[PDB]
């Protein structure tokens, strides 16, 4: 059936920040590297 | 086709099985109820008698899944009317 | 406080702009509120992003670029600059309304009637506020009489 | 991303000692000591 | 032998002044809060 | 020690400011308690950032350059910098008893900021409502003709 | 040798002040040790990066910048070209029993200290002790009406 509207991607980028005697530390993460995927993808979808 | 992937709906899973423990329905309506005793401390003669609250996930899920807002319905609800301005299937579907 | 790193370009510039022109005068006291003297105005430019902006938007001669930097730096100032920065465009006489220029403020009245419902009840509102004060009274004495 | 400048601005419920002292010696470090000569 | 304390800091760690409390919503607050608003009602000079 | 960063930036600005007047150097010697010479004071810039920040918050022209890459790249320097430099902002003897009557504005002002939501919301509803009444009957033609 | 982001800078530096005064040129043939010949010192300028520190040190006025960029290059010339370039400063007869005069005081600021909490602790302190008492009816009356 029509499975495209009834999910959407996998996706995140986020980023972490934090001032560490007084030096200005950031970290940013991927949605794979959550999971403990090594390979990259696009082509994975999430149902809604 | 449509291929399963195991693995990956494990962690989900696996993350979502402590989360739907700590968001059951039953234990917002108590925090309502105390929240609202707290508060009164009156006798409801007054301010407009008394006031009532329903929430419909039932309906909030169908907005979801036909990628619709929830809260224009509820905006409606109040007047009634609906407005012209949007086309023919997106008033069929805010008047169901 | 401010930024160094958008201080250095934006101190100097609005800085030449005072020793180039002293009618700026009457603009930042009428937009920002503050103390007529010039280096009240620079400590309330150097304490207050919200009005280092203000003094970026103002002037469009040199000020463009050091605004530009600004908005990239700091992205929690864009919609209150985007807010306070703002004319209403008079009128253009003929019928295309086109969105160079109207854009945003038919996006203004648009979000205005997302927040309020209906376009006829934000006019309705809009007409109810400008209504007189009369009113307000002679509907209150005829809900003290026992009407509604 | 995520911003966390509104709750970075916190304050610590602070509580007094019995007894003072040892209070501006948080970041100091002298030069190491050497040994005696050997002979 | 001051009545008024013993009922303030027992609406404060409770969350009720006039009604009763049941058995199943009860929450916690931390002795540091308790302390902290104890220092503002019944002052001294002596942390112990 | 003063990085070269800094001390490219810091050096000549202060060079140049002692060679248009000599009049800053007893100031600045005064100020931070060294020598009147200016190789003594000099050194003093080379030796201690505190001391070369200092400096140039004192010259007060050419020195926000080399102020502010100096906050730049010693970011510890800024709080006891900042304690070194205060000056009473001085008070006037109505502010207080001037202050005390806006109570009755800023509590209606707050209310109507929470019943609509915030205060950039409430500044873009008094821009709606201040904006022309021609405006709304354009945007209900462009309803009625389709244009959402 | 030298690297060659030093060496644009520092190489007409050296070779415009002989041209400004040859006077300097048998100064640093003395200093580094060296031929008289400006050839001879600019190869050993191009050759050596100490030597090229000791001769942008021997030159002072057009060679700051350039001192300063191999310093900010070459990290590891810094330890040995401050050790190779050191004069000692001239002690004041008075200045040990002018000293002295202080122990019995400064033991007094101390001892202020451990109470107050850290040294810029005393200053804020001895700052809002020291401030007008405006302030102290201003913060009282911002917590009356309801502000914090």
């Amino acid at each position: 059936w029509p499975w495209h509207e009834a999910s959407t991607e996998f996706a995140y980028e986020d980023a972490y920040s934090v001032t560490i005697r007084n030096k200005r530390y950031t970290a940013e993460v991927k949605e794979f590297e959550l999971l403990g995927l090594g390979q990259r993808r696009e082509r994975v979808r999430i149902l809604k | 086709f449509l291929d399963v992937e195991p693995g990956i709906s494990d962690r989900m899973s696996a993350t979502l099985a402590p989360i739907g423990n700590t968001f059951a329905v039953s234990a917002f309506v108590k925090n309502r109820t105390a929240v609202y005793e707290a508060v009164s401390q009156r006798g409801t003669v007054n301010s407009n008698g008394a006031e009532m609250t329903l929430g419909f996930p039932s309906v909030v899920e169908r907005d979801y899944a036909l990628d619709r807002d929830p809260m224009v319905a509820i905006a409606a609800l109040r007047t009634g009317i609906v407005d012209e301005s949007l086309e023919a299937r997106a008033s069929n579907d805010l008047k169901r | 406080m401010l930024l160094p790193v958008v201080a250095r370009a934006a101190v100097p510039a609005i800085e030449s702009a005072i020793a180039a022109t002293p009618g700026l005068v009457s603009r930042i006291a009428a937009a920002i509120g503050s103390k007529v003297s010039p280096s009240a105005i620079l400590a309330a430019v150097k304490s207050n992003p919200v009005v280092a902006g203000l003094t970026l938007a103002q002037i469009g001669s040199t000020g463009y670029d050091a605004y530009q930097q600004l908005l990239e730096n700091h992205p929690e100032v864009a919609e209150m600059l985007k807010d306070l920065s703002f004319k209403a465009d008079e009128i253009q006489p003929d019928f295309i309304g086109n969105l160079g220029q109207y854009r945003e403020e038919l996006e203004l009245v648009e979000d205005a009637a997302r927040f309020v419902g209906g376009m006829s009840n934000l006019i309705r509102l809009r007409q109810a506020l400008e209504l007189d004060i009369k009113y307000y009274g002679l509907k209150m004495q005829l809900n003290d009489m026992g009407y509604r | 991303p995520t911003s966390m400048k509104a709750l970075d601005h916190t304050s610590i419920a602070s509580v007094a000692p019995l007894e003072r002292g040892s209070v501006d010696t948080d970041d100091r470090n002298s030069a190491p000591r050497r040994g005696a000569n050997f002979s | 032998c001051n009545p008024e304390i013993w009922r303030k800091l027992t609406a404060y760690i409770t969350g009720s002044s006039n009604r009763a409390i049941k058995a199943d919503a009860v929450g916690k607050v931390p002795p540091t809060a308790i302390l902290e608003q104890l220092r503002t009602l019944a002052p001294s000079e002596h942390e112990l």
